[PDB]
């Protein structure tokens, strides 16, 4: 078998001293199956290129070990040295082209079974017949997005500085001038009845004797009332209205749709998606954009993305969205284009090509598959939406609690104040 | 003949022949059982999604076909280990090919051979659309136990520097009563002390009371703004379904027989086919039809029939549950007789239409539909029982616990 | 703007809590037995309705706080009344809209569903020419 | 509003033909008006025991009337 | 008019609603009234 690691369907790790690596429970506590792979160490060229074995598990390795024990084989895994998907490539400028990776590993002698996240085109489907996908899945856009903003202060909030002045000062404006009217046809009362009605306590008996006065106050109840019912419609209102966000659409995207100095994509280097863009004779424009920036392995793509150097990925499906809900810095958009399942590639004669195509769909129909999905796939993790309805946290209450605490401090001065006063009378 | 992917309709009265971007499909009729009349035919041409991209295979692979409707049988059951319908007629090298609806499983594959698939459906359910939104506790939503527990030791401090200075007939119970019942929308009536810097203390505590009200209801409406609509079943495995009868009058939910999917069904469970056994329909029509009037509250069918019907029903009053989650997720086909030359290269053929696009194309023009599955949550009204009994219970806790309260004050002065 | 007392809620609300006013007055009623009669329905109505007017609050402790968590639910009351109210006033239905040439409506027309141009102009001139 | 006027007269003579069967025009007006904007202004009593029913309605007009104003308003400033 | 969301001020279709119930209330006093005297009287 010849296999490489995505991110899901086969995982890489170091083997202990004794040769094998101390099996992982499952959430019940399951035995996880794994296997002794062959593969080569480290990733970049130049290295001690010496093969080492390891354990490998997965998504598909169970899978495997299922298609084995019913159709009655043994197997010897081992991965593949360039660790490339492969595609057609001319080389030394000859009249005959033979391709390179898995392609060439299947197709000379070196393998029987690729058992990976093999995608289905025109051009591998003339030199490999496949079986039935067991997965649908399709290609996405990976973004990242932003911060939304904070719930803030609990007073700054609504209003900026520059009222509540303007309140201060016509409370008592309008608290002397009742006061004046008063004197010419109970001044310290005249402060209290202004301020507890503002305040909705009742704090008091202020009752004024005067027709103009009673008008004055009964006029300035309703001032109080809008004033308050304002401040609430506004907290409201903001409290709900986000902040729009780009989110590009797809690849009906003006952004994609021709190259541009401040927006920079890539994708991985000779596979499915760089064949898709380079057969068709429209798609030219952004694909030659593309090919002066592709990387190596979605490894370090998805690792560069957080580092705020690349603003779109476009590669899988699947893998994106079940890396999309597990690090919730990053949100998959878009639509589904070129929809086309994976499957499991073989030679051109092989009765193992029947019987593999049958009892794949014999698994497929019984639930196997979805008991899988669940186990390796829909975990799932935070993935609070868009929107997401923020219940107010410290932030309103903390300034709050500050207030009441200088206003005890302010009393307790205030009621110094009180016994001097006393005592000056 | 399938309502979303072959539609069959009348000629032309005038011309004696049907329109453009269409093909003749040839129709038989059955006669009487008593003397049967020469074979008669009559002339319908067939046009849609696969008739569609037959004509593109064909020019294609620059082949001639004439096509013929079925005179009995759906797309096919087993009986005496024989088959009938299509996947009948073409084990009988009458027919040689067939095209349409025809989904992919193990039986039908050990007989005729397929090619890959074309498009991604399954086995799914719809259930009608409640009015109203999942709302239980949403008086909790807003605030948290922290600022609830605070504000209670906040009031319960002040009030007792207020007593302090009240030191230096104002009671302890009067004292935190006056708070508390000025914090809420200053609706008790209670009685104020004679003390400035008391007035100043209870006027700060009304200011905060007052901040907070406001806050609170916005923070309730927005939120209410924003509610989410989640469907009643999650899923198969779900205790409605493999326990029908313990909850509620049982559940009006049934198949379409003489499909893959009651034979999917069938192996799995047995007990659901039994129940299934008297609450069958007659077709997608009816079925589509009769949920509305409430005669049935949930239907099984494939899941690519159904995402086409969904949206193109007057109005959004019909949804399906979750993100459409497919169950068993197979696609449709093109049965060929088996070993034959050309299933290779129409397989390859047809995989061509994946990198040049026209599919999708072709597939936005004949499938798109209005209704979206993105969370449309209307409104919910009439705020029914179900939605505010957690305060009820509270009011009857605080009942309770003001009845043994009185109680054991009672016996502790009884003594 | 439908009912103002109907919009948002139905009778039975009316119903039940008018009955846990009745209930928690007998209530209350009972806990001044135990340790005014015609003053506890009128401090219960002034609670539920925010009126000035008032006799006397209860002096035993637990007839205290009752009347603190009765006095608690009228304000959460009021407070769903406003918000499902305002949702109700501000989110409608954008159904029966035709985006344009492009909308699945036209490009596969139903019975029930009827358009027409006016004859000899240039509709039928674009429309006819094209052969799609 | 000339409706609300209105009907402030109308339950003020109202009041006035119960009080024939220190409560004064005066006071009764300014109550009236209070408990539009959540009763916040201090006020004197009705003595009479009918006078609390008639104002008991005037209440629950007032309350429903003011949170049906704020309501529609959040909803004007949010569009 | 103009513009989609259409936010329409509220009209007497409100206002006459809760109007019957106060005029109801207000027609319902002076029985009241009567029926209180009566009561006081007799006991
Ligand atoms: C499902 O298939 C069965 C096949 O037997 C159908 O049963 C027959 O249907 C024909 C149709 O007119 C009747 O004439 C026969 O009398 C039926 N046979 C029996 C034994 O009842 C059945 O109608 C099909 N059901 C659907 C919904 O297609
Ligand atoms: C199967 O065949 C037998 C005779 O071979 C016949 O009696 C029986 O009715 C058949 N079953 C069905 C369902 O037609
Ligand atoms: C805080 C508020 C918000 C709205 C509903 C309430 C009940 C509570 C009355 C008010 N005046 C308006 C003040």
């Amino acid at each position: 078998i010849v296999t490489i690691h995505q991110e899901p369907f086969v995982y890489v790790k170091p083997t202990m001293s004794d040769g094998t690596c101390k099996e992982e429970f499952t959430v019940n506590g399951d035995p996880v199956k794994k296997v002794i792979c062959t593969g080569p160490n480290d990733t970049s060229p130049g290295s001690p290129r010496h093969t080492v074995p390891q354990c490998c598990y997965g998504f598909c390795i169970d899978l495997l070990i299922k298609l084995a024990r019913t159709m009655q084989f043994t197997y010897e895994v081992h991965l593949v040295a360039d660790g490339k998907f492969g595609t057609q490539e001319r080389v030394q400028n000859s009249n005959k082209k033979e391709w390179n990776g898995m392609m060439g590993e299947l197709l000379s002698g070196q393998a029987d079974m690729i058992v990976a996240p093999l995608t289905i085109n025109n051009e591998r489907a003339q030199y490999i017949e496949f079986s039935k996908p067991f997965k649908y899945q399709g290609l996405t856009i990976l973004v990242k997005k932003e911060i939304p903003r904070s719930t803030l202060d609990s007073f700054m909030q609504p209003f900026q500085s520059t009222l509540w002045l303007l309140v201060g000062l016509s409370v008592h404006v309008v608290a002397v001038m009742l006061y004046l009217l008063d004197r010419f046809s109970t001044l310290s009362s005249a402060m209290w009845f202004s301020w507890g009605v503002l305040l909705n306590s009742g704090i008091g008996e202020g009752a004024p004797r005067s027709f103009s006065a009673r008008i004055l106050g009964m006029v300035w109840a309703g001032f109080a009332m809008i004033i308050v019912a304002s401040y609430t419609a506004n907290l409201a209102a903001f409290l709900v209205l986000d902040r729009p966000e780009e989110r590009i659409t797809g690849i009906n995207d003006p952004r994609l749709r021709n190259p541009s100095d401040k927006f920079i994509y890539a994708t991985v280097k000779q596979s499915s998606v760089d064949i898709y863009f380079r057969r068709q004779v429209e798609l030219s424009t952004m694909y030659r954009h593309m090919e002066k920036h592709n990387y190596e392995s979605a490894a370090e793509a998805i690792q560069a993305v957080r580092d705020n150097k690349l603003h779109a990925f476009i590669w899988d499906s699947a893998v994106l969205e079940f890396e999309a809900s597990q690090k919730c810095d990053l949100v998959t958009t878009g639509e589904l284009f070129f929809r086309s399942g994976f499957g499991i590639g073989m030679r051109k004669d092989s009765p193992w090509k029947q019987q593999v195509s049958l009892s794949i769909l014999k698994s497929h129909e019984n639930g196997f598959m979805e008991d899988l999905d669940k186990t390796w796939v829909r975990y799932q993790e935070c993935d609070s939406r868009s929107n997401a309805p923020a219940t107010l946290t410290f932030e309103n209450m903390a300034g709050v609690f500050m207030l009441v605490a200088g206003g005890i401090v302010a009393g307790i001065f205030l009621i110094f104040i009180e016994i001097a006063y006393k005592r000056h009378k | 003949e399938e309502a979303p992917f072959v539609i069959v309709e009348s000629v032309d009265p005038l011309s004696g022949t049907c329109m453009r971007n269409t093909v003749p499909c040839q129709k038989r009729i059955i006669s009487e059982n008593k003397t049967d009349e020469e074979p008669g035919y009559i002339k319908k041409c067939c046009k849609g999604f696969c008739i569609d991209i037959l004509k593109k295979i064909s020019k294609s692979v620059k082949f001639t076909y004439d096509l013929y409707l079925v005179t009995n049988g759906k797309h096919g059951k087993k009986i005496n280990g024989t088959w009938n319908g299509m996947i009948g007629e073409v084990v009988m090298k009458r027919a040689y090919m067939a095209v349409g609806s025809l989904t992919i499983n193990e039986e039908r594959s050990e007989v005729v051979d397929f090619s890959v698939p074309f498009i991604e459906t399954g086995i799914s359910v719809m259930v009608s659309r409640s009015n109203g939104t999942v709302s239980p506790s949403a008086f909790l939503e807003p605030f948290s136990a922290d600022v609830w527990v605070m504000m209670f030791v906040m009031l319960l401090i002040v009030s007792a520097v207020a007593v302090f200075v009240f030191e230096y007939s104002f009671t302890i119970g009067k004292a935190i009563w006056l708070l508390w019942g000025l914090v809420f929308n200053n609706s008790v009536p209670v009685q104020n002390p004679k003390g400035t810097t008391s007035k100043i203390m209870v006027s700060v505590w009304a200011f905060f009371a007052v901040i907070f009200l406001a806050s609170y209801t916005a923070n309730l409406a927005a939120f209410m703004i924003q509610e989410e609509y989640v469907d009643q079943v999650s899923g198969l495995s779900d205790k409605k379904f493999q326990r029908p009868n313990d909850f509620s009058p049982p559940f009006r939910f049934g198949t379409v027989p003489n499909g893959s999917t009651e034979r999917n069904i069938r192996n799995n469970y047995a007990e659901m086919h039994a129940y299934m056994g008297k609450f069958n329909q007659r077709g997608v029509d009816d079925a589509l039809l009769s949920l509305k009037t409430g005669k049935l509250d949930a239907f099984i069918y494939d899941a690519a029939v159904l995402n086409y019907m969904a949206g193109r029903d007057e109005g959004c009053k019909l949804v399906t549950i979750g993100s459409g989650k497919v169950f068993a997720s197979t696609g449709y086909g093109i049965a060929i007789q088996k070993d034959s030359g050309w299933k290779r290269q129409v397989d390859l053929a047809i995989l061509q239409l994946f990198g040049d696009g026209e599919m999708e194309e072709l597939e936005a023009l004949w499938l798109t539909g209005i209704c979206h599955n993105e969370k449309n949550e209307v409104m919910s009204s009439q705020l029914d029982i179900d939605n505010m009994a957690g305060v009820f219970y509270m009011l009857g806790a605080a009942m309770a616990l003001s009845l043994i309260t009185f109680i054991c004050e009672h016996l502790f002065y009884w003594q």
